[PDB]
């Protein structure tokens, strides 16, 4: 239906012509045939005069001349959704990428570009979700049905903490899960990711026999990446419309961010900041806005962003900023001290850290634990050059508390036992708070720093402590 | 002129296609005038002269969905 | 159905390029340059899609179009309504949670309403306006004390990513239940589950009999998100030139508070790039301090001619790294006449309002209180500026001498006084015991790591044991010689009396 | 009170329905109306305008 | 159940839901004519459910 | 009429109209588009692009515009009013008044906006102190007659209070007239605050108000009219400068006619330059600046409030401005804060005049000790902050209290300071606040304590205090 | 003069430690471990044998 032709391709934008009474819509899908019984399903974005309308490839887009014919579909990418989409491996434009047979006529499709859920259907519902992590708990602790995210740089533990928190809660769901690897890399995700889900065993049937993975992976063209976050949501919102609980992993935001800055470039707007999109903001809104949960149902978020070099400051990071119920940041220097889960307790923060919400006790130890920080920040420049010895006795003893905490936020990780030569520890919220009381109402201030290096609760320290003697 | 158009929901023949022709020597006498049979009127006519419209079509008068809509 | 006869000649064009929801709508003549630009349903649509026709160029009209521009395609036709963007505003519209074009969203049903006032406008002028005298009390004792916002005046609220400017709003909102003042507050690019939040805050502290609530999400178009502060700012003039009906009385005070200007301003460059305007710097368009100046200048406090009413600005900006030196900060902070510089820093240090008076500016100043709180307030200030002084030799410099030492012990007790726990504000008789309290040397003797619990437990005593103290402070506030023997007495007294039976 | 809000929302929504709901109730009404009592030549005359 | 009773009174076509439709849609699609040169059958087919 | 043509760009506050060929506005021309109300819209034209094209900077909302709309060519830039019809009112950036008075009668003369400034061999170069009443002012940065002079601070610091306080000083107990300029003018600080402080009585009954002019190009107007307000207030001056008599200029804000300009530039495409500003920075400051000079004729002495971000003295808006400035005036935080509401720094607040050849001998001497005396203590503050002043100190004690008495004695209560305060304003000529600062330099002061020299006008004043107090 | 200048404390191998020959893997864990209390002795190497 509404045969054009190709006009021009500049990288994976393609301008087309089309009859005049028959353009398709902005959004829509159209396929050039390719050859070889294999189509390339380009998706619109703009309409530019008489017929001409500009569409991203969703694919290579390496070896195809102008004047080709372009078959309007009329519909925009649609996607399966159902049970049929349980344990199967999808792409952007939902078609199965597992040695697993295609998705059968039946199944209904859906578009994967919706209208997020309205203001009457928002829930402020809020929750402790115990994650196992210490300073994930304590500083910024995770809400059930609510958007959290980890920034990161390079080398920092992103994958190992999304990795981690997949090995400690998806055992234990009451619903599914969806994980969209958006430049994932494609060894530490599908590789591993989805080799560990089949490994995990929940009542007879693994993880991943509960789990839909989109991969829009870093090899793929930006039109891929620059949808597969669409696609795994619509594919998540499906459960989520019929009640079902969510657990949506998102792998580096900034990879679907980056590739809607590719096509922007390509697609002749004028660009904003440091090379961005115009538009930057509109598509942060569109793809963060189906994330949230509803009255029907919850879909409990844990995105990963990455930060450009180490810059927090980045208009990428600093649009997924506002759109979160919890911020944790990971920082390139705490990593590089060998504290792996290298959080930032000063830089994160979540919306339950309230007494009403999480309780008095964990409100009061991790405003108290932050207050230390923040005085050991403080004095960073004094002990830098004069040392510790010019401080004041208070001083002194807030210093060491710090970097005590310091050292004993770090955790083994049952995923990280191939660098840390330590079994993997699970310490609960509770565990977590007694323990930080502890360590802040005195006791071990005998203790040596180094026996808080990759413990669990403070009991395990206690031990190692008495151990050595 | 080239714009002119006339658009009802029935489909003419020519006595009042040239019946409504006549009635646009208001404007330029026997305007060029191109018709669409557009059936989703539901009655009524649009008058294009130019960059102006009139809307009678019965659609409008309905205004789309009801006021009390 | 009351047609009269439809002989109405609307002027047409049709699109010719759709986009990022900017739409080029070729020959369209005599449009206005603000105009509403209708898009009629067509086939497979039951909805009109509206546009503001912003780029008249030459035999074209560039429109950004208020809502999804998917539905709308090349050659699809436009007709211009000779209408300008207006909203519905009036009583109908407290305790309602609309979009910037007035339509309700919180499902509660349609807005009840007679009159619909355009979403830009001239400020009131020159000789309309007045000295702003009548005091904004904000709950929080930093901000009435040592920042002062009154009636009328654009109190910026600028810091980082995450440090209270939604809470100090919020808690400024909530403190006007019984001061006769309407609360709007604008969400503008806010996600929608954080609006809702804030709402569910509102009604849970009964704050919705008196707010109105325009928000524009992420989700939305930055159409609707650049008339979204211009909307509200509608509803705020409304209430300040006509009044509305509340609790009895007919308010004319109205707090407008700006979540975010500096989503505003992406939402406008974004606008701005998309029509391929020239950009200035940070490729924001040149006509950005033209924007929020525009909007600014409309909070005004009109003089007994015009009504006596007002409008009280609380623009919200939010910084990257505490970088107060990029270019839409300095705008708004050229343009307010005051700001409240939040610190991530003091956030995390215990100081939870997060206030940086050292750096925070109210040019209003004491016009912007009460006598009470004047007469209390100016040597908090001035002891304040002594600790933030000679707070350099606080760290690891003990000796000193005595009186060093005592300054700057007092600066860390009316530091540690000004720490307030969230949505708990302080009533202004509250604020001015403590602080005469505190500044005529009561509190010497009570450590540090106690002084607010102190203040709590002392504010709880004049709640139970002397409600008849707060009543005659606060019957009094406005006397220029406050400390009058018959209110220096009972309340020396109650002091005196709170710390025998209190041990501290 | 909430619970009460959410009443008086629940009435406005079927009082917006009842409106919704008589889309069939007009439209189709009228596209039979048009097809009888319209017939042909139904066009009055534009001579306002 | 509130909600109900406003669903079974809208249900009825002639009641409240057909009167108003067909006296609007004689008052502005011609010269308040209920029936005009036509619209009876129409009258009860109008929900056509 | 000399021409009329049609609107066929209306972008923001950009419009471009198209003239014929033979009658195109010149480059400056003002361009006015009649409104259906009565009214009409004021554009200045900046660019001629082609054939009868012509670029404008709109001067107003450009929200009732639409294309084709007839544009009538005045044939002359915008004409403002002058002379004494001026004089009490309140203008804006096209010279209609802008207060509830009424409009200025077509009797009135009406100069162009742009002229040429004075020539070279019309420069005054004979320095001559403006007599100021400000202590501070007058001893450390004295105020040049002819000259420009800048106000520095941040937020809050007490430009425009200063700059209103000079108006009603120099407006009471002298004849100068002033002629104030709101460029970017807050709709707060404007259109009240100013007004009500210029209803201050003169004489019996003649306000400042009645004998200053005002023009407000506010902050809601288009980058344009902040342009060329400055331009304006300066046309209304140069009237009074042209009668022989010695007129005063208040620019209450530099950086905010730099942000106009650079939004004007970046509405217009022109190519940016520097960090984003306009390329035109420094001719369009030197176009401002170089009109207010000191003439045989007459001369326009400017005061020009300067706003600082944060302490940034390298951003484009304050350097700019610092190759046209006589004195310098840097208003500081931290005095503000210490309840020294003149908050002048006396240190890094200069003065080309400060010489003993034009002030006096005494002058310059008092001035140089006082500030020599200020800088030991900026020193001898800290070394008494941990080892107290009597635990040891050579003369260094009558040193500190000699310094904070000083530092205290240059605080003065302003008569435009009363609301904020209560305590009623004080004039003190350069001579007594010299011969003050002389007494109180060499003993004389060492037995009052520092809590007379608070707010005081000259030393007279602490002594009577003084002798009050000890009764 | 440590030519081959392996930066021990933060260069890293995500994947590859599954994928070394067991002998070698065996006898490196001792070496990594043993590198890491060198390295976090390396701030105490300051001291007049006042650590043995
Ligand atoms: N006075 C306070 N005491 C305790 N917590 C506070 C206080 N003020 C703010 N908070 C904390 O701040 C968070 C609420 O968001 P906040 O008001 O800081 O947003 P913001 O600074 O406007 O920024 P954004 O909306 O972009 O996150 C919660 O975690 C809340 O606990
Ligand atoms: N919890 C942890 N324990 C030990 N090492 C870790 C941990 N987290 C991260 N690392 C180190 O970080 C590297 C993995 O970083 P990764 O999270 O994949 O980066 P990215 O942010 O690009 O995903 C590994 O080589 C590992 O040495
Ligand atoms: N002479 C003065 N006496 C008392 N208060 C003053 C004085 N000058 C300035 N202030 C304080 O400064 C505020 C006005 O500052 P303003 O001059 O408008 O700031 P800016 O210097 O940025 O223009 C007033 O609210 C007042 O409290
Ligand atoms: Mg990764
Ligand atoms: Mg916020
Ligand atoms: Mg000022």
């Amino acid at each position: 239906p509404a045969k054009g032709v190709i006009q021009e391709i500049i990288g994976v934008v393609i301008r087309a012509k089309f009859p005049e009474d028959e353009v398709p819509e902005i959004y829509n899908a159209i396929e050039i045939p390719l050859g070889n019984g294999d189509r390339l399903v380009c998706e619109v974005q703009q309409q530019l005069g008489n017929g001409v309308v500009k569409a991203v490839a969703m694919g290579s887009t390496d070896g195809l001349r102008r004047g080709l014919e372009v078959i309007d579909t009329g519909r925009p990418i649609a996607v399966p959704v159902g049970p049929a989409t349980l344990g199967r491996v999808f792409n952007v434009l939902g078609d199965p990428i597992d040695g697993m047979g295609p998705i059968g006529p039946e199944v209904e499709r859906r578009p994967i570009h919706r209208d997020p859920p309205s203001f009457e259907e928002q829930n402020t519902q809020a929750q402790i979700f115990e994650t196992g992590i210490k300073v994930i708990d304590l500083i910024a602790p995770f809400t059930r049905g609510g958007k959290t995210a980890i920034f990161g740089g390079a080398g920092v533990g992103k994958t190992v903490v999304i990795q981690e928190l997949i090995a400690n809660i998806a055992k234990e769901q009451s619903g599914f899960s969806v994980f969209a690897g958006v430049g994932e890399r494609s060894r530490e995700g599908n590789d591993l990711i989805h080799e560990m889900k089949e490994a995990r065993i929940d009542e007879n049937t693994t993880v991943f026999d509960k789990t839909v993975m989109v991969f829009g992976q870093m090899n793929e063209p930006p039109g891929a990446r620059l949808r597969v976050g669409l696609t795994a949501l619509t594919m998540a919102e499906y459960f989520r419309d019929e009640g079902r609980d969510i657990l949506l992993f998102i792998d580096n935001i900034f990879r679907f961010v980056q590739a809607g800055s590719e096509v922007s470039s390509l697609l002749g707007r004028m660009p904003s900041q440091v090379g961005y999109q115009p538009t930057l903001g509109t598509e942060m809104g569109e793809l963060q806005e189906r994330i949230t949960s509803t009255k029907r149902g919850s879909i409990t978020s844990m995105q990963a962003v990455y930060v450009p070099a180490d810059d927090y400051t980045d208009p990428a990071p600093a649009t997924v900023f506002s759109h979160l119920d919890a911020t944790i940041s990971l920082e390139r220097s705490i990593a590089e001290r060998a504290i792996f889960p290298a959080v930032d307790p000063l830089a994160s923060t979540s919306r339950i850290l309230d007494p009403n919400i999480v309780g008095e006790e964990h409100y009061r130890v991790a405003q108290e634990v932050k207050r230390v920080l923040q005085r050991y920040k403080d004095l960073k420049d004094i002990i830098a050059i004069l040392g510790m010895e010019e401080l004041s006795d208070e001083d002194k003893l807030t210093v060491q508390r710090a970097r005590k905490i310091e050292l004993f936020f770090s955790q083994p990780f049952t995923v990280a036992q191939q660098f840390t030569g330590r079994p993997g520890k699970y310490v609960p919220v509770k565990k977590t708070v007694e323990s930080f009381a502890r360590l802040l109402n005195g006791e071990g201030d005998h203790i040596p720093e180094s026996f808080f290096y990759m413990q669990g609760d403070f009991d395990d320290v206690l031990a190692a402590y008495e151990a050595s003697q | 002129a080239v714009d002119a158009s006339v658009t009802s929901a029935i489909e003419l023949s020519a006595e009042q296609k040239e019946r409504i022709t006549r009635e646009l020597q208001q404007r330029y006498g026997d305007v060029h005038v191109t018709y669409h049979v557009d059936p989703t009127l539901i009655g009524g006519l649009i008058i294009r002269v130019g960059d102006q419209v009139l809307d009678n079509s019965l659609r409008a008068r309905l205004s789309a969905i009801q006021r009390v809509l | 159905s009351g047609v009269d006869l439809q002989p109405r000649q609307v002027n047409v064009g049709t699109v010719i390029a759709v986009g990022d929801g900017v739409a080029r709508l070729s020959g369209l003549d005599q449009v206005v340059a603000s105009e509403i630009v209708e898009f009629p349903p067509k086939a497979g649509r039951n909805e009109s899609i509206y546009g503001i026709a912003l780029n008249l160029e030459q035999d074209s009209v560039a429109a950004i179009i208020l809502g999804d521009d998917e539905t709308i395609e090349e050659g699809d036709m436009v007709t211009s309504t000779g209408r300008v963007i207006s909203v519905p505003v009036g009583q109908g519209l407290l305790g309602r949670v609309v979009n910037p074009l007035g339509q309700p969203i919180d499902g509660k049903g349609p807005i009840v309403y007679e009159k619909t006032r355009p979403i830009e406008r001239i400020a009131p002028g020159v000789i309309t306006r007045k000295s702003v005298d009548t005091p904004v009390q904000t709950g929080i004792i930093a901000i009435d004390a040592l920042i002062p916002i009154g009636r009328g005046q654009r109190e910026l609220i600028i810091g980082d990513r995450q440090t209270g400017k939604t809470a100090v709003a919020i808690d400024t909102i909530l403190n006007q239940k019984g001061q006769g003042m309407v609360c709007i507050y604008v969400a503008i690019g806010q996600r929608r589950a954080q609006v809702a939040q804030v709402v569910g805050t509102l009604e849970r502290f009964g704050a919705m009999e008196y707010t109105i609530v325009v928000s524009a999400t992420a989700s939305e178009s930055a159409a609707l998100q650049y008339i979204a502060p211009y909307a509200g700012c509608a509803m705020g003039e409304e209430i300040m030139e006509n009044g509305v009906m509340l609790n009895g009385q007919l308010v004319k005070d109205a707090l407008i508070v700006y979540d975010d200007l500096s989503k505003h301003a992406v939402a406008y460059r974004q606008v701005s790039l998309l029509l391929r305007r020239p950009p200035g710097r940070e490729a924001y368009p040149g006509d950005v301090f033209y924007l929020h100046s525009r909007l600014l200048e409309r909070a005004a406090r009109l003089n007994e001619e015009y009504g006596g009413g007002s409008l009280t600005a609380l623009p919200v900006i939010e910084t990257q790294a505490n970088d107060v030196s990029a270019y839409i900060p300095t705008n708004v902070i050229s343009i307010t006449d005051g700001q409240i510089y939040l610190e991530s820093d003091l956030f995390n240090a215990g100081q939870r309002p997060a206030l940086n008076v050292g750096i925070s500016v109210s040019r209003v100043g004491g016009a912007a209180q009460t006598r009470a709180m004047r007469a209390v307030a100016g040597k908090l200030k001035g002891e304040l500026a002594q600790f933030r002084d000679l707070a350099a030799f606080a760290q690891f410099a003990s000796d000193l001498d005595a009186t060093t030492k005592a300054q700057i012990e007092r600066g860390q007790r009316l530091q540690e006084l000004l720490k307030q726990p969230q949505y708990q504000p302080l009533p202004v008789e509250d604020q001015v015991a403590v602080l005469y309290a505190a500044t005529n040397n009561y509190l010497d003797d009570v450590p540090v790591p106690l002084i607010t619990k102190w203040r709590d437990d002392f504010l709880a005593f004049l709640r139970t044991a002397h409600p008849e103290v707060r009543k005659l402070i606060y019957d009094n506030r406005l006397d220029r010689k406050f400390p009058t023997p018959e209110v220096k007495e009972a309340l020396e007294a109650a002091i005196k009396e709170f710390k025998a039976t209190s041990n501290y | 009170a909430q619970a009460e809000q959410e009443r008086i929302r629940m009435l406005s929504e079927a009082k917006s329905q009842i409106a919704d709901l008589v889309t069939l109730t007009a439209s189709r009404v009228l596209g039979a109306e048009l097809q009888a009592r319209g017939h042909d030549a139904l066009i009055a005359e534009s001579l306002a305008a």
